[PDB]
RNA sequence: GGGCACCACCAGGAGUGGAGCCUGCGGCUUAAUUUGACUCAACACGGGGAAACUCACCAGGUCCAGACACAAUAAGGAUUGACAGAUUGAGAGCUCUUUCUUGAUUUUGUGGGUGGUGGUGCAUGGCCGUUCUUAGUUGGUGGAGUGAUUUGUCUGCUUAAUUGCGAUAACGAACGAGACCUUAACCUACUAAAUAGUGGUGCUAGCAUUUGCUGGUUAUCCACUUCUUAGAGGGACUAUCGGUUUCAAGCCGAUGGAAGUUUGAGGCAAUAACAGGUCUGUGAUGCCCUUAGACGUUCUGGGCCGCACGCGCGCUACACUGACGGAGCCAGCGAGUCUAACCUUGGCCGAGAGGUCUUGGUAAUCUUGUGAAACUCCGUCGUGCUGGGGAUAGAGCAUUGUAAUUAUUGCUCUUCAACGAGGAAUUCCUAGUAAGCGCAAGUCAUCAGCUUGCGUUGAUUACGUCCCUGCCCUUUGUACACACCG
């Protein structure tokens, strides 16, 4: 029972004449439909990351007073040290 | 890292007497520029030097800039039995 | 897989000093390492001059 | 050693690579640049190529 | 060298780009701000603008002979054909690359984002600038990323005056 | 050597027209105060090296293209000039960003 | 309710949807047919034109390129290879027999690294797309409100524009628009040029004549810059004059002008966002997975091209406003090799594709006046699926390549298919524009039916409106705020 490339010419069901008799499956005219972006505003992860996770990771809104009142002085110290190391001493 | 002692000494001698190495990241280049070993051998030996200290490494557009350090300039004298504390190699040797 | 070695002293070349006597034999090849190599069926195969090789065992 | 880079890559996509990142696809080799089109947009002001029109 | 002037000027631009990124990677702690390559006859001069020029020049020829040797070996120049000077940048708080590289090690040393960002925004602003803006984008122990801005003063965003006066 | 005119040509190439014209005016000023005979600064057509890359790193988006471009401005000056004092003034006075090349022509 | 826009319509143009191929997507098939992307904002997109490589996929085969540290170990011993002979792809010592060989470089465990086009782009950076090429955003002081807020930032008119006039509890400002920059258009005004051109002629020289058409030399000529080039400038500001508007911003016409559509075209382009795309651009990257019978890397061969079919971008067509042939004969943007064989003129050979001997060119120098195609003229055809169309298929000759079979592509002869202008629907477009036409560049060893640009020929139709679609603003309602996918 020889098969292979020589068995390809012997093998039935392969060929345009007998593929054209069989009907097209109906999935060929369908669509993938948007990779589940129909409710992308609705978060589907199931985390819904809480108030603490954003008020302690990037901080809350009320801690800006502690940040910039100390960020006033470090740049002034940088100016003082830059005048110290520029050409003085 | 099977690499002969004769080949290893020609990376270490060049690194001592000339200070730095540049090697393109192209393994099987079969010849490093101005080291007469394989480019894979150069990269492979200087990474082995880097891991125990002794060499700093930057990459920067596929070229592996290898620079000898202060612990490495002592290591290249001690284990390799090159003349002791008389040869800086090479940053202040001739040019200053 | 790669290589298994055997405990050895004498490589097919008996003894250079056997109670004051050289007891060497076994017609060699042109290797300066001479050294005595594989023979399957009337066919030696060289070890340093295995690239070009004229007369065998 | 035996067959490690035994295939000829004297030509084609795999002969050349970006000098920044070694990427065979999307490369520009106009004027001997050999930078990919994604790194050329980053470095294009350092090369000297400016958006004018 | 027998190449066309198109390819020669393009390749000199590529050499500038490669040298600039190499010094950006190498001289990060040393306050790098830019490089200028002067191609004189018989030698080329590579001038490094960096705030810590004493850290660039190292300890008595260390760290500047290293960079000269590294550049001449990668670009295959003859020894002595390339010399590599370092002159410090004046008015540090107007170099955007120096301010960004300063913020980078400020945040890598573990300093707060608003503190570092306002500490360079007002440093630029009283270094004598018309305006400054720091945008920080990313995440911090959080599964969601946000970008926050820190602006002070007068800025522009469109036109050739951006190529003129804005340093990014 | 004894003030024999040798017919050099200076080729001036740059991507920066301001500094290139600074060099060109310097050479013409030197050759006019030295009373040299010259064919002056001839300005070649500017080579506009255009690269139309794709603006996106992806495929996604409206298909937007960027025309990055580099201009090469090129000039040449012919100088029938003595050999020593003119090779001195072309050895000195080199601007960065402008590449010079000096070729002696006896054709 | 009012605005705006040929990603809307009107009036039209050119179409597409129908055919055949090309290409991309889905599905099916497969060992694999790698994968991301799905209304605009996926579908000639990932610069994605994949023979190998790329390559991520499949059947197999190597290699370690497993740092470093510790303990064993290798001094008990760790790499290499000549056969031939196989289950071999195989001249792969990959094993296995046989043996020798350079011998603390390794090897084997534990830790820990390193690699990954492996995952998560719903952890991120960066970049890009979109809202939006729209005109929007914000605070100082004052007014209103206990307050969140609101006015300013607006009824009208105008503009391309939160552009301005004007109304006015607001006044005066900033970003965005605009100004800016690049390009195109004018400059017989300036500085010039054997890498551009012209005129005489130092000198020539030819054919026809009574000077027309040319050829050739720049310490083996002179002069000039009109044309060409590129520096610095000039120029336009809707100028002038009418009309009209509240004599306001403006708009319309005419004259002049190189230019009166923001002069044409772009580049840059705010605040706020999107769970938009990308971890498969990177030595951008957290974490996870894998890490030597690997998901690293390499090699061999295949696949990405597989086809009952559905859809999108295109090419070629249905011809006489044309095909064929001969002749005429004209661009512009480019690019190009000694850091090695790139652009190739000329001669010769060849029907052709191509070959071969040389040459110029690292380029305003030479390819190149890219002697391009459409087009024009004269002929053959003659309304016939024809001499339209050129699919499919056969045989042959070449080129590139290590390799062309699943035809790489080119050429010659032959085969000569649907297609007779395309239902429902749908795209783009307002003047050097639509459209026809080729050329250059990109990727490229070879391959353009693609794209980015360039020029050649060059219309019809409106200078408008909210009717459809989308967007913006105001008013209104709200039990929405994860915001109607509520
Ligand atoms: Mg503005
Ligand atoms: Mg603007
Ligand atoms: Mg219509
Ligand atoms: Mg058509
Ligand atoms: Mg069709
Ligand atoms: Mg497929
Ligand atoms: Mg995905
Ligand atoms: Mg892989
Ligand atoms: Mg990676
Ligand atoms: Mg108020
Ligand atoms: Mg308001
Ligand atoms: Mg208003
Ligand atoms: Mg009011
Ligand atoms: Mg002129
Ligand atoms: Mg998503
Ligand atoms: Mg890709
Ligand atoms: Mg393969
Ligand atoms: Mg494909
Ligand atoms: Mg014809
Ligand atoms: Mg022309
Ligand atoms: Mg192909
Ligand atoms: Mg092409
Ligand atoms: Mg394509």
């Amino acid at each position: 029972r020889p098969s292979g490339n020589e068995g390809a010419i012997r093998d039935k069901t392969a060929g345009r004449r007998n593929n054209r008799s069989k009907d097209v499956t109906d999935s060929a005219t369908t669509k993938k439909s948007n990779t589940r972006r129909a409710t992308d505003r609705h978060s589907r992860t199931g985390k819904t990351d809480t108030k603490k996770k954003v008020n302690q990771g990037w901080g809350d809104d009320k801690k800006e007073l502690s940040a910039e009142k100390e960020a006033q002085a470090d740049a002034a110290a940088e100016i003082a040290e830059d005048a110290a190391e520029a050409e003085d001493a | 890292m099977l690499m002969p002692k004769e080949d290893r000494n020609k990376i270490h001698q060049y690194l001592f007497q000339e200070g730095v190495v540049v090697a393109k990241k192209d393994f099987n280049q079969a010849k490093h520029e101005e080291i007469d070993t394989k480019n894979l051998y150069v990269i492979k030996a200087l990474q082995s030097l880097t891991s125990k200290g002794y060499v700093k490494t930057q990459f920067s557009w596929q070229y592996y800039y290898y620079t000898l350090t202060e612990e490495g300039v002592e290591y290249l004298r001690e284990y390799l039995n090159l003349p002791e504390h008389i040869v800086p190699g090479t940053y202040i040797q001739e040019r200053n | 897989h790669k290589h298994k070695a055997v405990k050895l002293a004498v490589l097919s070349y008996y003894k250079v000093d056997a109670e004051g006597k050289v007891t060497k034999l076994r017609r060699e090849c042109s290797n300066p390492t001479g050294v005595f190599l594989a023979n399957h069926k009337d066919r030696l195969y060289c070890g340093k001059c295995h690239s070009v090789y004229k007369v065998n065992a | 050693e035996n067959v490690w880079f035994s295939h000829p890559r004297r030509y084609g996509k795999g002969s050349r690579q970006c000098r920044v990142c070694s990427s065979h696809t999307g490369l520009i080799r106009k004027y001997g640049l050999n930078i990919c089109r994604q790194c050329f947009r980053e470095k294009a002001n350092d090369i000297g190529f400016n958006k004018f029109r | 060298a027998l190449i066309s002037k198109k390819r020669k000027l393009v390749a000199d631009g590529v050499f500038y780009a490669e040298l600039n990124e190499f010094f950006t990677r190498e001289l990060a702690e040393e306050g790098y701000s830019g490089v200028e390559v002067r191609v004189t006859p018989t030698k080329t001069e590579v001038i490094i603008r960096a705030t810590r020029t004493q850290d660039v020049l190292g300890e008595n020829g260390r760290r500047i002979n290293e960079l000269t040797l590294l550049v001449q070996k990668r670009f295959k120049y003859a020894p002595g054909t390339i010399v590599l000077y370092a002159e410090r940048v004046q008015d540090r708080g107007l170099s955007a690359v120096a301010q960004a590289e300063s913020m980078k090690f400020k945040l890598l040393n573990g300093l707060a984002i608003r503190r570092a960002a306002y500490g360079v925004v007002r440093y630029v602003m009283e270094s004598g600038a018309k305006g400054c803006e720091v945008v920080v984008s990313g995440k911090l122990r959080a599964a969601r990323a946000k970008a926050m801005k820190f602006a002070d003063g007068f800025l522009i965003h469109s036109g050739q005056p951006v190529n003129d006066f804005i340093d990014t | 050597q004894q003030q024999q005119i040798i017919k050099i040509r200076i080729t001036l190439t740059s991507t920066k027209v301001k500094q290139l014209e600074n060099v060109s005016s310097n050479i013409v000023k030197n050759a006019e105060q030295h009373n040299l005979v010259k064919k002056g600064p001839v300005r070649l057509p500017t080579k506009v090296l255009k690269i139309s890359t794709r603006k996106t790193p992806n495929g996604e988006g409206s298909k937007t293209w960027e025309t990055y471009e580099m201009r090469i401005h090129k000039r040449y000056i012919d100088l029938e000039a003595p050999v020593q004092i003119v090779k001195r003034i072309t050895q000195i006075t080199i601007e960065p960003g402008v590449d010079v090349e000096v070729v002696v022509a006896s054709n």
